[PDB]
C-alpha cells in the first residue's frame, strides 16, 4: 500500500490515465464555552478544534488534578425569583364608590392596612 | 408633601423602569432605592397624596411586565413619625 | 444623549457579554455594573435613543444563552431628572 | 493577550478549582475572582484567544463536578473599551 | 497574521454584516470582500490563529440569520505562498 | 451620519422602490446600490442610528411586496473601521 | 503550607463544624471563612500535602451532618501562583 | 467557658427567639449574632458545657416553629485556636 | 511542467482550500482563479505531471466538504498549443 | 509558542508524514523527533494554542493510516516550567 | 523532600503527559526523564511524600490513556544514598 | 526533486534491498537510511513526484517478501521547510 | 513536623524491627521506646503526615510476623498540646 | 487514625 497523495480524492479526480445550514440549530445546542467558544458553527479548516484522538489539556486532564468531594445539601433558595411564587393571601377588592380612579384592571396597588387601591 | 408610596419589584431593571414612570406622572421626588437582599429592590417616593397615587400606580403599571417585575406598589398618605427613621430622606 | 439601555442577567458573565455586544454594536456608553442581589446584575449604558435601541437589542441577544442569562433589556428614551440621581454616572 | 474568559460557577470552590484549572492548562492571568450575590462567583481570565479558549474549557470541565457546580463559560476575544471599566485588573 | 479566515455568503448584507462581526470579535484584518458571482459574496480575514478562528466563528453567528444566509466558514491557518497571489491584499 | 443601513432584495425595481422609501423616511443618505450577482442588489444608507432605522424599516416593509421581494434589510448602528473600506461611499 | 483544603457548606453552622473538625485533625492554618452569598460560607485551610487531606477529609465528615449541609470539599495540593492572589492570607 | 453553642434559623425573628431562650436559660453569654447570607442567621452563645448543651436546647426549642425555622443547633465544647479567629468575639 | 490541474468549486471559499492544499501538496504553480459565473470558481494549476496528478488529488480532497463543494478536479497533461490562450498565465 | 503538540507513530515514515502534515497546517515549530526505542518515534510541535490545536490534528490524521500508525496525538498549551528541561528545543 | 515518585509509560508522550500532570498537581520537583529501551519511559519527581503521593496520583491517571500508557506508578518515601547515584539529579 | 519516497521495513535486508530497487528504478536520489529502532529501518529516497512514485512502488514490491518486510511505503510531494531539519540529507 | 505513628508490639525484638523499618522507609525521627509493661513495647516517630503514614505502613508489615507481634499502628496528625507532655521528646 | 480509619 504506497500512501501518500495518491491515496487521496479516489473518484472525483477525471482527465486521469485510468479515467481515460452551517450552524446548528440554537434551540438543539447549548455551547459549553459561549462566545467565541462557540462550537455550534461549522467552521471547516484549520480551526482551534479537537478530535478523537487528541487527548490533552480539557477532559480529564483538567478534572482529575484536583481531589474533591461532593456534599449532599438542603437548598432553599431565598430570593425574589424564588419567592414569585409564594403563597400570598386572597388580595384586597374595593367596594368604594364615588369617582376615584377607581381601576380594578390594573396591577395591585395597596393603600395602607392592605387595602386596594 | 408627606405621603410615601413605594414600588419593590424583583430585580433592578423593573425598579429603574418604575421610577421612571413615577417621578414621571406626578410631582414626586425620588428619595430612595434600596437593595433589600435577595434581588427585591424597593424604589421609593415622597409627594402629596394624590401626586404619590398616581405616580404609583403609573409606576407599577410600567414595571409589571419589565424583567421579573412588580412585587408591591404601595402608598400611605400619612406616615408615623417613627417610621419617617427607617425611610430614606434623599437617594444617594 | 439621555437615553438609559438596561440589560439586567442572572450571574456576571451574561451581563458582561451583554455590555460588550452594546458598546460594541452602537455609540453608548456604559456607565454601569451593578450587582442587585440574588445574582442579578444589572449593566447600564447610555446614549442617543437610536444608539440605546441598537445597543440593547444586541445585547439582549447576546447574553440569552450566556449562562443563567438575560432577566430583562429595557430602553428609557429620556430620564427624569430624579432617576438620575439613582443612575451610576460612571463605573465602579 | 487581551481576551477574556470568565467562568461563573455557584460557590467559591468550584471557582477557585475552575481558576486553577484554567491558569495550569494555558498561558492566562487571573484577573479576578468576583462575589456576584446568590451564590454565583466568577472567576476571569485574560490571554491570548487560542490560550483563552483553552483554559476556560479546561476549567469548566474541572469546575463541573466540583461542588454545586458551572452556572458559565464565555470567551471574548476584543473586550471593548467600555467594558475594561468594568473587569477587574489584577486579583484581590 | 498569516492566517485566512473566510466567509462565503448568499448576498451582501449577510457579507458586510460578518466582516463587521469578525472586525468586531477580534483583530483581524478585512482584507477583501469579493462577489463570485451567483450571488456569493466571500469576506476574507487575515489574523493570527487565534484571533481568526474567534473572529470566523463570531462572523458565523451573526450572519446566519441575516439574508439568505452563510454558505462556509473557513480558516487557513498557514497560508501557501502561491495562495497569496489569488487572495486580495487590501479591501477596495 | 456614521450607521449603516442596507436593504437587499431580489432584482431592482424591488431595490429602487427601498431606496426611495428609505430616503424618504428619514434623512439618510444614500450611498451605494449594488449589483452583487445572481439578482441581489443591496442598496445601502447612512445617516444617523434613529434615521437609519426609520429609513431601513420604511423601506423594507415598502419593497416586500415589490417583485422578488427582500432578502434582507440590516442596520448596522456602528461600523467598525475596517468594514468601511467594502462599504460605498457614493452612488454611481 | 502549601496546599489548600476547602469547604464550602451551607450556613455558618456547619462550616465551623468543618474548621474545628479541620483544624483538629491533621496541621493546618484556617486562612479563610469566606461568606460566598447565597449562604454559603467557604472554610479554607493551607497546610502541607498530608496535613490538607486529612483536615479535609476529617471537615467533611462533621459537617455533613450539622445544619443543611456539606456543598464541596476540594484539596487542591499546589495550587497555582496566580490563583495565590484570590485566596485568602489570614482569616478575617 | 469556651464552650459555643451556635443556632443558626432562617430569618432574624427565629434567631433572636433562640438567643432570648438560650441566654435565659443558662448562663451562656451571646458573643454573636451574624448574618450569613441567603437568609440564614446565626446566633452564637459561649459559655461551659453543660451551659451551652442547656442553652442550645432551649433555643431551638424555641425557634423551630418561629418564622421559617431553625436550620441548625450545635454544640461544640472546646473550639480550637485556630477557629476562635472566625468567630465573633462581642455581639456586635 | 505542461500539466494543467483544474480545480472547480462552488463558490470561492472552497476554491481557495482547494488552491491551498494543491499548492502545498506539490510543486505546482497556481496560475488562474477564474470567476466563471454562476457561482463557479476554477482554480489552475501547472506543473509536472506526477505533480498536478497530486495536487489535484488534495486539492479536491480538501475542497469536498468545504461550502458549496466541488463541480470538478481535472487534469490534463499536455495542453494543446491553442488551449493555451485560453488559459491564465499567472494569477491575477 | 507555548504550546506543544506530540504525536507518537510506530516508525519514522508514520512520524514524518504527521510532522509535515502538522507544519504545513498551522505555523508551529518541530522542535523535535524522537526515537523512543522500541521504534515509538515522537515528533514535537511548539507554536501557539489555536495552531498548535489544529497541526496536531492534521497530523493524526495524516499518519494514522501510514505504515504502522498513530500511537498518541497530545496538547498541552502551557507545560509547567520543570517539563520544558525534559522537552526538546531545536529538531533532531 | 526525598521521596521519589516514578510513572513509566509505554512511550515518551504518556511520560510527557504524566511529568506535567505531576508537576501541576503538587510540590514535586521533576528530576529526569529516562528513555529505558523497548519503549518504556520513566519519568521522576522528587518531593515531600504527601507531594509526591498526590503528584502520582495525578500523574498516573493522566497518562493512562494516552498513547500506550501507564507501566507503573510508584513512590519510595526515602530514598537510600546509593540509589542517589543511580538517579538522574537534574532533568536535562 | 522535492519529494520525498519513504520505506520502513522491519530489519535491514528488506530495506537495503528497497534501497537498491528504488534507485534503480527511477531517478530518485538515496538521502538516507536510519534505524528508527525495535527493528524498524526507513530508507529515504528524494526526486520528483512521477520518479519517486515509480521508485517507491518498486522498493516496496522489492523488499515485501524479503526478510520480515515491508511496514510503510509512502510518498510526500512537497516537504516542508520545517520537515527538511528532521530528514536526513546524505546517505551514510 | 507534628505527626506522630506509634506502633506497639509484644516484646522488644519486634518494635526495633518496626522502628528501623519505620525510619528507613520514610522520613521520620523516632522519638521513643517505651516499655509500658507487660511485654507491650511501644515505638513511636514523628514526621510530617505522609512520612508517618508510610513509616507507620511499613512498620507493621515488618513487625507483623516478628516476635510475638504487632498490638497497633496508630497515627495521630495532630497531637493536642496537652498530649505533648506524655509524649517522649527524644529517645532517651 | 488514618483518614481511613477515622515454636
Amino acid at each position: 500500500r504506497i500512501t501518500g497523495p495518491g491515496m487521496l480524492a479516489t473518484g472525483l479526480i477525471t482527465g486521469t490515465p485510468e479515467f481515460r445550514l452551517v450552524c446548528a440549530p440554537r434551540s438543539d445546542q447549548m455551547d459549553r464555552v459561549s462566545g467565541e467558544g462557540k462550537e455550534r458553527c461549522h467552521i471547516t479548516g484549520d480551526d482551534w478544534s479537537v478530535n478523537k484522538h487528541i487527548t490533552g489539556t480539557a477532559g480529564q486532564w483538567a478534572s482529575g488534578r484536583n481531589p474533591s468531594m461532593r456534599g449532599n445539601a438542603r437548598v432553599v433558595e431565598t430570593s425574589a425569583f424564588a419567592n414569585r411564587n409564594v403563597p400570598k393571601p386572597e388580595k384586597p377588592g374595593s367596594k368604594i364608590t364615588g369617582s376615584s380612579g377607581n381601576d380594578t384592571q390594573g396591577s395591585l396597588i395597596t393603600y395602607s392596612g392592605g387595602a386596594r387601591g | 408633601g408627606i405621603a410615601l408610596g413605594m414600588i419593590e419589584t424583583r430585580g433592578l431593571v423593573p425598579a429603574i423602569e418604575a421610577a421612571d414612570a413615577m417621578t414621571k406622572a406626578a410631582e414626586v421626588r425620588l428619595v430612595g432605592r434600596q437593595f433589600v437582599g435577595g434581588g427585591y429592590v424597593t424604589v421609593l417616593v415622597r409627594g402629596e397624596t394624590g401626586a404619590v397615587n398616581a405616580a404609583v400606580r403609573a409606576g407599577a403599571d410600567a414595571c409589571e411586565r419589565v424583567g421579573d417585575g412588580l412585587v408591591a406598589a404601595h402608598i400611605i398618605a400619612r406616615v408615623h413619625s417613627e417610621v419617617e427613621n427607617i425611610l430614606p430622606k434623599a437617594p444617594q
